[PDB]
DNA sequence: ATCAATATCCACCTGCAGATTCTACCAAAAGTGTATTTGGAAACTGCTCCATCAAAAGGCATGTTCAGCTGAATTCAGCTGAACATGCCTTTTGATGGAGCAGTTTCCAAATACACTTTTGGTAGAATCTGCAGGTGGATATTGAT
DNA sequence: ATCAATATCCACCTGCAGATTCTACCAAAAGTGTATTTGGAAACTGCTCCATCAAAAGGCATGTTCAGCTGAATTCAGCTGAACATGCCTTTTGATGGAGCAGTTTCCAAATACACTTTTGGTAGAATCTGCAGGTGGATATTGAT
């Protein structure tokens, strides 16, 4: 399916930026889990903002507001 | 002569490379599908601003990189250099994320 | 004939910031000095970051501030960092930092 | 219509601290999000502060206390300075 | 000397307390806590609602605003039931006048 | 005639007062008719949800009056209430009994 | 007439009380280095809360820190406290 | 003939005791002095509502017990049953308190 | 540490495309000059609530002894995770067009805000009630030694 | 597989401190009747947005080989828990002076409410520039071997 599209090398790359040197093979599937939970929660909140605005298209502000209200403020798309 | 760098060297090399860089590290389309799949579980017929899909990837990669940081610290804490799922889990609990 | 921003010696728009205060459901009446004072604070912080970022830019031999410069500017400063501890700068990246035990030799 | 920014002011400020440097557009927006953000924290805390004291008015005093509560100490001090300064100057002009 | 009434949510919490446990009473520190819980959640909703009105350039907070608010703030199930109750409370309040 | 809005909505919580608190709270300029009703309802629902759970705790713990400990047991044992109040500290609440397995003897 | 001079009071956080707290945390064995470490953390924690609470006090033109000042203080610090006013 | 609970037995006993419990664990007055000291170093001539001093204690003991939980998890993570300052520091670094 | 040989990096230059800066204009904000409002700062002052102070009592904090069991130091083999070259295919990306919609306008009926004028519901102490906090003494586990 | 030593539970009791009920004003709901707004409900734009298309290109999936790391097993000094003797200072209970909230009145400096009158900041084409992305050719780093 689509999570699996979050490839092991890309997972390995993110880890690298994190300063990670050695990666257990079990990490990748664990990581895919976290990422899907992360995304779900953000998107759920985003679409709610969408639905509130009587729209059918998620805007970048919908994502921002969502992130902002979840404790993860994002600069660069706001306004 | 066939030639091999010792284990953990290209890793260090990779680290210095990616910490120096700023680019998104998950590929844009696989991610975009992932976004759109998940989203239609909440409402149907949804369109996405390009900026909106992008904002998300920035946030996700920010989140995950941060998480691998705190994870690698738990790996170190256990006298290891290999991140394991215990480590990701300990981080997520202390972050309060789902304890 | 003469604007409140220049009247306070500011670049930031004391004018707009007063309208935004009124129109933001903060309190029923907004004070005369509050938009000046606030505009003053916002400019200071802007300047504070921006110089630090410009310094970051020249050090990578560049003349234009990109996000990385802003991210470098912020996370290398103990106080701006505390202020934006919860903020993500898109296209910012992270500070080069590698735990010691991971170095070889 | 017109979607307004803090861009031209951010730029003006960019030049008087650094006349050398220009600013990437995606970077310019980052800064714009920074200004609107901090704007909101201060204004929100300021609102609250007036409530705690059953006041109907947000004054420079409320903005100040706010700034002492949001900003870290060195940053807080300097901002209070600059803020007091702009106010006293704008008082004294007319 | 003539204390300016400090009003509470106490009597209502008590009423509802009785509707579920006609059995049980409540300690005053416990009552106070509950009283702090109601005011808290009031503010969270009312705030989020405030923002929602701002994003849609609306000057008015409607039961519709509170609802989106409640969906964002509450967890599932608490959200689902809480929506129902509000929706029910509202149309019943309509239907009377 | 006297009819109150609270009763007009079938609620215990005071729709009137909650309409005023909205108007007076710098949330928006105009407040809609249903907003205080819908909110009084939601505040009322949650009060009950917590209170029933707490009452069980008081009874499970032999007692007739709910104290803070009880509200804490009620909240920290309900996965959803617990998430709602993740950042909340209940004075005199204590903590849920929990001892890591690796710590017990055998 | 004059006030008494307060000092070294973080030692009032006795080792028994630090242990008691760890127990409620579900701690079985405690290194001797913990107690002085804890005192550090507690003081930072406490300072920051008192700094803000007192800031609310002076803003309200008062000389007495009210329980509401601590509550607001705790709140804007991420730690909402039920039991003392809202 | 003299009788001794084995090491670690009274600890488990003590845990079960204090977790079952709800009372403040720091002495009332020693803590109040601490409060009046710290406060006074920030401003002089301060008075405190008895409730305000209590509110602070309630928060502080809440905080420290919370902190000791996460600490104890890093200890276990490191294959220990003894909390160390290193563990408190990992907890706080990840809590983001001061990383 | 030298001795040598793949690969990795780093510098200095270089041509151009993608953006960035610079220029030329107009509704909508901002600044003004009045006419009022109005909040809240000052000036008493009735009164909770804090700060001391004292005096007596045991609940605990301190400090010492002492040995059990934990943490740390060491060793080592099995095997997991890194590096590497191959072979393949999914992602990129570049228009190209059609259409779904955000984003704006133009009214109006519905809903809300006012301004007063009554009508209760809540609240603040007094007046009663009643959990349960503490204190005992025997049954039931739990724990640790022969 | 047992008993001796403590700690844990559970019931049953009894007066008070804290909860509940009872009464009585007042701030605040509620009921009416004008006097505004506003949030949509339709008609239509221009625009970003999905859907393909069609190659090309790196980026990914596999499999092989093995370095080196994680986990296991053992060992031991010495740290930290359990227990005890001592007496300190915290906790309790009561009283008192007065500092400082809190509550009302009184009244201007300050803010709002208009009504116009400027001015600025936004938008769409216009006009240089800064890096990116490659290109050598020069030391560096990493690794295999006397
Ligand atoms: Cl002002
Ligand atoms: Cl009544
Ligand atoms: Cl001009
Ligand atoms: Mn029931
Ligand atoms: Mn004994
Ligand atoms: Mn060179
Ligand atoms: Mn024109
Ligand atoms: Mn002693
Ligand atoms: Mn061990
Ligand atoms: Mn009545
Ligand atoms: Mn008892
Ligand atoms: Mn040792
Ligand atoms: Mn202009
Ligand atoms: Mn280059
Ligand atoms: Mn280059
Ligand atoms: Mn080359
Ligand atoms: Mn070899």
């Amino acid at each position: 399916d689509n999570i699996q599209g979050i490839t092991k090398p890309a997972i390995r790359r993110l880890a690298r930026r994190g300063g990670v040197k050695r990666i257990s093979g079990l990490i990748y599937e664990e990581t895919r889990g976290v990422l899907k939970v992360f995304l779900e929660n953000v998107i759920r909140d985003a679409v709610t903002y969408t639905e509130h605005a009587k729209r059918k298209t998620v805007t970048a502000m919908d994502v921002v507001y969502a992130l902002k209200r979840q404790g993860r403020t994002l600069y660069g798309f706001g306004g | 002569k066939p030639h091999r760098y010792r284990p953990g060297t290209v890793a260090l090399r990779e680290i210095r490379r990616y910490q120096k860089s700023t680019e998104l590290l998950i590929r844009k389309l696989p991610f975009q599908r992932l976004v759109r799949e998940i989203a239609q579980d909440f409402k149907t017929d949804l369109r996405f601003q390009s900026s909106a899909v992008m904002a998300l990837q920035e946030a996700c990669e920010a989140y995950l990189v941060g998480l691998f940081e705190d994870t690698n610290l738990c790996a170190i804490h256990a006298k290891r250099v290999t991140i394991m799922p215990k480590d990701i889990q300990l981080a997520r609990r202390i972050r309060g994320e789902r304890a | 004939s003469k604007s409140r921003s220049s009247r306070a010696g500011l670049q930031f728009p004391v004018g707009r910031i007063h309208r935004l205060l009124r129109k933001g459901n903060y309190a029923e009446r907004i004070g005369a000095g509050a938009p000046v004072y606030l505009a003053a604070v916002l400019e200071y912080l802007t300047a504070e970051i921006l110089e630090l970022a410009g310094n970051a830019s020249r050090d990578n031999k560049k003349t234009r501030i990109i996000p990385r410069h802003l991210q470098l500017a912020i996370r290398n400063d103990e106080e701006l960092n505390k202020l934006l501890g919860g903020v993500t700068i898109a296209q910012g990246g992270v500070l080069p930092n590698i735990q010691a035990v991971l170095l070889p030799k | 219509t017109r979607k307004e920014s803090y861009s031209i002011y951010i730029y003006k400020v960019l030049k008087q601290v650094h006349p050398d440097t220009g600013i990437s557009s995606k970077a310019m927006s980052i800064m714009n999000s920074f200004v609107t953000d901090i704007f909101e924290r201060i204004a929100s805390e300021a609102s609250r502060l007036a409530h705690y004291s059953k006041r109907s008015t947000i004054s420079s005093r409320e903005i100040q206390t706010a700034v002492r509560l949001l900003l870290p100490g060195e940053l807080a001090k300097h901002a209070v300075s600059e803020g007091t300064k702009a106010v006293t100057k704008y008082t004294s002009s007319k």
